[PDB]
């Protein structure tokens, strides 16, 4: 009911030499980088509030708390994004970046478009470390600016740091999003007509994400497709820790599971990648 | 309509803290169960006895936990004391060397807003009494003798008794603080 | 921070008597009748599964775990309403409801519109009770249907039991009603522009709700009022419990949290729906 | 206030040698092949109905005489498609198709996306005669189907006569596709992120193609670019005959007028799409 | 015609125990902080820009090639903003700024108000290293914030890092400032009315600082007090290296002028503020 | 919509002991002292022009007749100045002052800054009865005059009778004032960022301090600050007799309205002053 | 990026015809008559006072060693305007004005105001030279002394060597012209509002004309044209030598470049003045 590591590398092989394998970076692939995830964020949020962490956690998700704090003074969401800047970016994660064995096995394959939702440069920051170039594109300005020819297109798909209007952290930006009208909405329902995806580090716990791959099999039984060509066109989930839930909802949206070793997080992933290759 | 909900499912200790904090209108009281961890220290075990009965109850409330520290069992039990005296009733004070009785009553209140949690802890000397004698309190009364009397928590009346058990002056402490 | 009951009071009678107050009855409007709310459920459903009930719930969100089980077997949804009819509608939960204090004071008022969320006959059978009609609208083909000319229009939001198809409990049926497409959507979001809302015993839990008064905000902030008339028409939300992260982010929707007294959760509301009149 | 082709083609030849100009080839495209256009597409339907065709011209727009067809008896849009298909993709009209000036000239250049909203084979049969391979996208099923590495795709925007179902023709089909949800659709909207477009042989008549151009500014306006910046990239619209009010329609869309020699239609387009390379 | 340090440390002493002096500290003040000053900002605008730093140099006015850098490509001044809050604001900066002996004896004395043109936060930081409090106000909503009773305001007069709507550093943003109508200007100017100020490490290059300074003459000639009270109020001017020109220009001002030792500046300025206490 | 007196007294207490309350005294806050207000000055001005005075009332507003009175004769100004020093700080206006309740409660508090736009002695000559001492600052030379430490600065916002080329009473010197450039206008726009006011006394009728208010909601407006931080700082207005229009003039620069008990004024604001302490 | 001479020749006859252009002329148009520039100046400044040219221009700015100069001595400002006079408006630079052909050129044209900033009579006296008439316009009193009807109006905006208070060259006249208060600035502002300026021989180095072209901007932003409207009255800059820097800073505020010939600087203005003939 779930592809291990040696079942699923023939299958990214195939798709990876036609040019239609998109990975999807989340927010366990930063971990080894020392940054915090979802709930380390919470944790330095409740302090400058003055609550108890573990107090704070109990009333609500995780929208809901990042738009508790953004209205509770005026500025208080443009001071976040700035330390953010300064630990999310900072020298020491730059160098934990080169010695990555994930950041290096992501960035020595030729990919063409590369989709993050994380505030950081180390995806684009590791295409640059392998002397390859990227061209980080979050904003509309982004995608109707000067690009090369064939170069790495990094799709910052919640926003970036040095573009503070772009990130959606509170729960009115993801409500803004849910019209699917923002410039990386309407690149990533395009790309998600022709491609697989990969997806790595990233828990589906975004309700517009899971929106977008839900309306995208009212695309797939509204054409009539039989049973075997709707099922044909497959996206690869890999996870660590996936539960007993979420890997039968998403078998509902052509989403197969890949089961990496939980044992060690980092050495995983590294040889998914380098499997691809 | 009350601000503070005192959270027990003691309801000996509800009609102790009715009797000096009964006349505030300001507090409430609720009758949630909730599961302590297991820990010897009074404060850890407070401290994580609030966060989980705000979360049952969702109002700012007020639970209370206590703790029988003894010399001869080298602070045993602590915050364990709620299975002993189901464990042993009365052979508690036999289980104890007789020349080394002396021991601690500790209490602790915590209250919780939804925000913070502090934790208000008095205490008083004692010594476990020779035999269990009393027939008024409740739950190891008759077997602690307080330091300079003789009696019992279990001899004394409930006006006695709050002089010198360690709510008495946990009652000043929680009406000042919280402006009950 | 909060309007106590009263408080709240002299502002409940201004909307009623100009006609423009609409009740929302959520699933703690049904607790006296000693029905499940949204977690017995799940613990009903993960005794059919062959979960631990506590095993069960830390593998997803409430429309998850429904998701999960709509799709286990065929026809897996159709025995859930059959089961649920027998026990939410049962004969002695009809015995409750004449008995119960809030669905008397909530029939004394005299209404035009009530919505509910929950998949019972005992909002509108509270005015059965009472000698009112009632009429109730839950598809296409109800809001077309003859009716009579004054009488209070139940507008079951979620589905009712009589109608297995307008049930929305998975987390596909909350995912197609993001297009606010859906007939209960179309009449609610043109009842929220012209009136004053009082929810009883629902928390705002389901994330197609939110999205309704997010985006009248959107019009409420484009149309560029000033700070005074902006603000002149609120909506009510009469709560026991709610916390304190959950009252400010619905500060921003014009949403009045009004305090009852935890106590006595039936009292609360009755006394509340008794100072309406 | 309009580019000739003189002035045109250094800023068309920038777009190309970057690699982000993209045809949008239209009715007029395949006028030297001897196929009707929109006019006379009316004047065989008013044949097989009846009428007269100037008196049925003047009872609706061209969407809404073809809702009229296609509701007047059971299969009779079907039987228009089998009659198109062998009128339109004849073996007379692939003849005309080596010889004609455009045809070659349009696959002398080494696109990788075309887009067309008209209903013959004769863009991509124009880049098979060049001896290029071409890749037909219209339904779901194409997007999804396997391709090759490097290969022009050609999307069908309005459908395909080999596909019935993708064919937009009544005014029905044009108001399912204002919902933007298609594949064409979707496609199209992520590829105006990024690109220029070149319009040739296209009449903007379609009020889902302005729709497109349309919700594109509100994206531009919204991003509060400057007025240098906001009016960078550019689209371009070749007409031999715009008239006085539509070229400054779109001037607040980015679109840019080619005025063409009208003395001689085919030979201007030729020379244009010999000036690009 | 110019102080020494022994000749200007009793009058800083007098003016300090009447808390009537006020520090107004520049960018010098940050040079052993290894941070970049005025022109070594240029030499990194002119490498994202393609310039040569010696080239860039020759056309233009700090401010002018500032806003020339600003409106070069769309997000351009939110991009310098991140990077410069990384390099200004890093740990290794921080690190510095302990051990530093101007940023020890500025904190050891008890200031009431310090005013700064420079976006950093390494003035604030100096009190909080000495365990002394700061309140940092540089917008409107810092004004109108809570302070605490008795605390230290630092007044950033051109804007700090973690507000980057705040930071002047364009030339239009200078000429936004020249209507002295900003929080900053106001709060500047009503301080300028009553008390001394003390410049270190600040050039007076800036043509709204030295605006506000000429109209303080205006008023102080036209009020008609006669040469021996109208010379009364001085403020102090504490430079290495000013030329011959400038300390007889604000010696108009009422600008005295304390020549610092130049062989070393940190140690010159150290010694200053170790003499007021 | 007006706070009473119990209402707005723990939002006085909560400003005055953070230090940001300052008071604004009015010509109202002297008529216990049997002083003219504004309307007996002008009684006085028609008797020496020989006008009867409820004519001389009915050619102009209050700026005007002193405009017009100051040049009927040369020196016509200089005489009404030293009449006014003659009758307003007198021995037995100084005898009703110590007795007053007013006085005595205004004079208990702690103040640091406090506002007058009336010519007397007898606000400054209140901290003096209770043992304080004050700080007149009128002009320019006071404010760079010396002080002590921590003495109450008492703002002669108007003038002081002193010092006769302050006062401003004739239209061209409220025209002079409109600039906003004079040392009280610089220093109360400052107080303003940051401080609540309270108005005792004083009525807005003067075309100066209105304009003040208004230039602060500009950059309360244009800071975009949300509806609940926008309206956090307030301003407070005790006021006897407010009419129907004014108060809701003053609700859009965040000035409250404190409606107090007009049978006795006198005890009104005394029992206003001593809620504070 | 630039105009050249033939592109705007028809762009300057359309508003000449109208009668909405005015010539704003500069330093550099008095050059061909062998009279210093702001440069010369300088080094004649530096020989009075004792330094050597090369050292003195390195101590400040243009207007700050015109300011050192002022206050070396008394009466040192008045001795440079009599020094002026009789080098500036000598015999002999009469007798190279006649012959110059860029001042034949200006006054064959019908102009009817004319805005300089250098202090000779040798554009009003170019008019007096081809047997027309004009009116300088410098102080108050000329602005209401009595002209002749249809007379071009010459406005010395920074003043007429005959009116020696008019002159403004020192760091203090600059700053009192920074209100815009002046005769020659309010007579600017309102004709900034209705006419294309041609600046001939100016460099846009003074930063009262910057601030008030900056100024003109805040009036277009505000009044929110369109991207089409809002950039249709131009201004145009003839400048043989602008960097790379300033001709885009001048593009925000509706400066337009005109490339002159900079082999010979005096035949490529002829040539300009005689294209708009
Ligand atoms: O001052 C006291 N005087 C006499 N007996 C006491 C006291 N304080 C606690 N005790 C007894 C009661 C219980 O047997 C055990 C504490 O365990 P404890 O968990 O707090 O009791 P509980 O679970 O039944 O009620 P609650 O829900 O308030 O925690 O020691
Ligand atoms: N940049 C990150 O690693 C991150 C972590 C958590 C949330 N968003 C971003
Ligand atoms: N009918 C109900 O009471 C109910 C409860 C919970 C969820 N849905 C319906
Ligand atoms: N295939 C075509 O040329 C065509 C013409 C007119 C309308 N649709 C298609
Ligand atoms: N804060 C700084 O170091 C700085 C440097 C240069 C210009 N502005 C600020
Ligand atoms: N000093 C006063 O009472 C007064 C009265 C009227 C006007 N100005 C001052
Ligand atoms: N009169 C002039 O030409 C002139 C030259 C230099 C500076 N100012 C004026
Ligand atoms: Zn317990």
């Amino acid at each position: 009911t779930t592809l291990t590591l040696s079942e699923a590398a023939p299958l990214l092989k195939k798709e990876f030499r036609e040019g239609r394998l998109i990975p999807f970076l989340g927010a366990g692939f930063s971990k080894p980088l020392k940054l915090p995830d979802g709930s380390q964020l919470i944790a330095s949020l409740a302090k400058t509030l003055g609550f108890e962490p573990e107090l704070f956690d109990m009333h609500g998700r995780f929208e809901q708390l990042a738009e508790f704090f953004a209205i509770s003074a005026p500025n208080r969401l443009q001071r976040l994004v700035y330390e953010m800047s300064l630990s999310f970016d900072s020298a020491e994660a730059e160098a934990l970046r080169e010695k990555s064995p994930m950041h290096r096995a992501l960035a020595a394959l030729d990919w063409r478009t590369i989709y993050t939702t994380n505030y950081d440069k180390h995806v684009e920051g590791a295409l640059r470390d392998a002397g390859k170039q990227a061209a980080v594109l979050a904003s509309f300005a982004d995608f109707q600016g000067p690009r090369a020819r064939d170069v790495c297109e990094v799709i910052k798909f919640h926003g970036t740091l040095d573009q503070p209007d772009t990130i959606v952290l509170t729960e009115s930006s993801y409500f803004q999003r849910m019209a699917l009208d923002a410039p990386p909405d309407q690149r990533l329902r395009a790309d998600l007509l022709a491609n697989s995806f990969l997806f790595i580090g990233y828990s589906f716990s975004d309700t517009n994400i899971r929106y977008i791959w839900y309306r995208m099999n009212q695309l797939r039984e509204q054409s009539q497709l039989g049973v075997k060509h709707s099922q044909a066109r497959r996206c690869f989930f890999a996870t660590h820790g996936a539960g007993l839930v979420q890997p039968d909802i998403l078998q509902q949206w052509n989403i197969d599971v890949i089961q990496l070793d939980p044992t060690d997080k980092s050495a995983s992933v590294a040889r998914l990648l380098e499997s691809i290759a | 309509a009350p601000t503070w909900f005192y959270n027990t499912t003691n309801s000996e200790k509800l009609r102790e803290l009715q009797h000096v904090l009964g006349g505030s209108a300001k507090l409430g009281y609720l009758t949630a169960k909730v599961t302590e961890i297991l820990d010897v220290d009074l404060e850890t075990v407070i401290r994580a006895k609030a966060i989980a009965a705000y979360r049952a109850v969702r109002v700012p409330v007020i639970v209370e936990h206590g703790a029988l520290c003894i010399d001869a069992l080298n602070g045993l039990p602590g915050a364990l004391v709620k299975p002993f005296w189901e464990s042993l009733d009365t052979r508690l004070c036999e289980v104890i060397p007789a020349g080394q009785r002396t021991a601690r009553a500790r209490g602790a209140l915590c209250y919780c807003d939804g925000r913070e949690r502090h934790v208000l802890i008095e205490e008083t000397e004692g010594e476990i009494a020779p035999s269990a004698r009393g027939t008024g309190g409740f739950h190891w009364d008759p077997i602690f003798i307080p330091k300079g009397q003789t009696r019992t928590f279990a001899e004394m009346s409930l006006d006695e008794k709050l002089s010198f058990s360690p709510l008495g002056r946990l009652h000043t402490r929680l009406r000042t603080e919280l402006g009950l």
